Formats: structure tokens, C-alpha cells, sequence
């Protein structure tokens, strides 16, 4: 089935739901990996080479290092794979 | 510095993928992992330069067993 | 130096403008290869190789294949680029 | 059909850009780009098939070119 922005976020949370290092009760779509999670710079590298997987295909260096919420992950998403509804 | 240390890192995690077994995927995985992160708050920095200079080896001996890995295959 | 709308559109032209088959007085940013500047789809594929050797990426055959305008074409180079300005 | 003239020519064109000397990339530029068109307007579709699988065939041939070409190169 073709790629909505409805699935993308879904599939986004559901990765991060996975993730056992977030506090379940602070994720949010905004949620700031360091600023509101409590993540590091160690966990993010994970985090997107798991969306990766999750959507398959691979993410450069320069893009994947500035996802640091949900929503920004989403936006890139929809992007790349050319989503508009 | 910080942007080395993070791209040996997804660069070793990268590669770590490319294994054919299971078990040996996870294990070259949390072996990463526990290394950088047991570093994280090291500061003399001539130290940090010497672990950086392991992980770029360590990513020249993960390459070489992935090809191995690959010649041995069916 | 970084890319621009501007610039985008203006490389586009100038290779259209080097096409020796497009008649250069009919040759606007909305005119049709087909139905406006008389080409085919064999002068399509070439145009839009010619793309790719002027912006320095590879555009999949999905995508080539309905690039049929200069417009068409300046909106996905902007898109690939993640240009905004 | 359309679409697999259409993906041939392409292929072809983008094997020839990999000749490394000049004259040879323009030249095999210039022999697809005639071989294709001066069939644009063939209509017996058993010919058209027949004209398929020549640029089936010849897709192969440009690629052992290139491969061959490039065991030659220094
Ligand atoms: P992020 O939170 O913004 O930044 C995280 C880092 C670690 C970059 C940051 O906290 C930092 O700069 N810390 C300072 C100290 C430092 O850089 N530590 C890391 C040094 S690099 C390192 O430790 C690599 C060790 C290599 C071992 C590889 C083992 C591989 C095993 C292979 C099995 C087959
Ligand atoms: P577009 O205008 O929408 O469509 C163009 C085409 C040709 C697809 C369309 O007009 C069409 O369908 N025409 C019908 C006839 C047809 O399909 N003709 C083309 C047949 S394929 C062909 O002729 C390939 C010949 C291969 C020769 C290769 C020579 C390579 C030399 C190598 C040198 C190293
Ligand atoms: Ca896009
Ligand atoms: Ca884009």
C-alpha cells in the first residue's frame, strides 16, 4: 500500500515505542530525543538507522544527524519518498 | 572529535549488519556498543585520539571479516 | 556555491538552449517537448540525461519518464536538491 | 512496447557514457541513436519484437565492451 503522512508518523512512534531507552509517558511527536528524552548522540544514530530498516532505505550522514524528534523524522520521510496526504 | 567518533560509529554498525549469522550480527553489535559508550565520558584528549584511532581499525578488521564471511558462503 | 531556484531554472534552459532540435523562439519554462517544441520520446530520454550531467545525479526511469516540460523538470531538481529559495 | 524501447535506449545510452576515450563514446552514441530511430515508425509488431531482441543482445554486447575495455585501461 502506497505511503501516507498517517502511516509514516504511526510507523515513526512505533519504532520509538520499540526503543527501550524512552520513557513511554514523555514521547511525544515533538518530542526532543536529548532535550526531552534523554537520549544521546549515541542512542540517535540507533534510533535512525532503525527507521531505516523500518522504511528501506538508507540515510546520509549529513541528513540522518539532524533528526532529533519525531516530527523532523516524518517531514524527511514524506519527503523522500515524495508524500504529500 | 565528536563528529569522527559518530561517524566510525554508524560506520561499525553499518558494516555490523552485513553479517550472515544472527548471533554474530548481535554480537558485533552490543561488542560497538559497549565500547563507545564505556569511552563516552573520557576527556584527555590525547586518549580520545587513541581510541579513535582503534575504531578505525576495528572498522578495517569488521570489513575484512565480512568479506571473509562472504567467501565461505553458499 | 549553493543552489537556488533561480539558478536551477536558469542551468535547465541553457541546456535546452544547447539542444540542437528545439526551435529556440518556442522554447519557454511551461513549453511541452511534445506538444509545444515537436520533439519524441527518444529526444525525452536524452533531455533528461542531459539533466543529470548538468546537476550531477541520476534520476530513476519513474521519475524521468514524466518530466515533459522545463518546469517539471526545475521543480523535481529543486525537490532531489532540497532547494527552498 | 513503449515502455521497453524506452528502458533499452536508456540502458544503452547510459553504457556508452562509461567508454573511456572520447571518439569510442561518441560513436556508439551516435549508432544507437540512428539504430533506434530509423525504426520509430515501424509498425509489424512481430518486427518490433524482432528489433527488441537485437537491443537485448546488443545491451550485452556494450556491457562486455565496457568491462573489457576497462581491463585494458591502467
Ligand atoms: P553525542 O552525545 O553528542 O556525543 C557522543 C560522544 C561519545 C561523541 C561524546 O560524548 C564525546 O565526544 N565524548 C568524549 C570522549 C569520546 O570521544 N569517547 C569515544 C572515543 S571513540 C571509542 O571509544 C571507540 C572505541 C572502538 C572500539 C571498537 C570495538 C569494535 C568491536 C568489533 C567486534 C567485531
Ligand atoms: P515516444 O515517441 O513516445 O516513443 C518512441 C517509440 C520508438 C518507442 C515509439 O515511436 C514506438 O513504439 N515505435 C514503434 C516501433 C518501435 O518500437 N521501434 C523501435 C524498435 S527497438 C529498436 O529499433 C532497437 C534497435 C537496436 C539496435 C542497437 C544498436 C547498438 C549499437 C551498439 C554500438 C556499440
Ligand atoms: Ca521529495
Ligand atoms: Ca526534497
Amino acid at each position: 500500500p502506497p505511503l501516507t503522512l498517517e502511516g509514516i508518523q504511526d510507523r515513526v512512534l512505533y519504532v520509538l515505542k520499540l526503543y527501550d531507552k524512552i520513557d513511554p509517558e514523555k514521547l511525544s511527536v515533538n518530542s526532543h530525543f536529548m532535550k526531552d528524552l534523554g537520549l544521546d548522540s549515541l542512542d540517535q544514530v540507533e534510533i535512525i538507522m532503525a527507521m531505516e530498516d523500518e522504511f528501506g532505505f538508507e540515510i546520509p550522514d549529513i541528513d540522518a544527524e539532524k533528526l532529533m524528534c519525531p516530527q523532523e523524522i516524518v517531514d524527511y520521510i514524506a519527503d523522500k519518498k515524495d508524500v504529500y496526504e | 572529535s565528536r563528529a569522527q567518533v559518530l561517524s566510525l560509529y554508524r560506520a561499525m554498525l553499518r558494516e555490523s549488519k552485513r553479517f550472515s549469522a544472527y548471533n554474530y550480527r548481535t554480537y558485533a553489535v552490543r561488542r560497538i556498543r559497549d565500547a563507545f559508550r564505556e569511552n563516552k565520558n573520557v576527556k584527555d584528549p590525547v586518549e580520545i585520539q587513541t581510541l579513535v584511532n582503534k575504531a578505525k581499525r576495528d572498522l578495517g578488521v569488521i570489513r575484512r571479516q565480512v568479506h571473509i564471511g562472504q567467501l565461505y558462503s553458499t
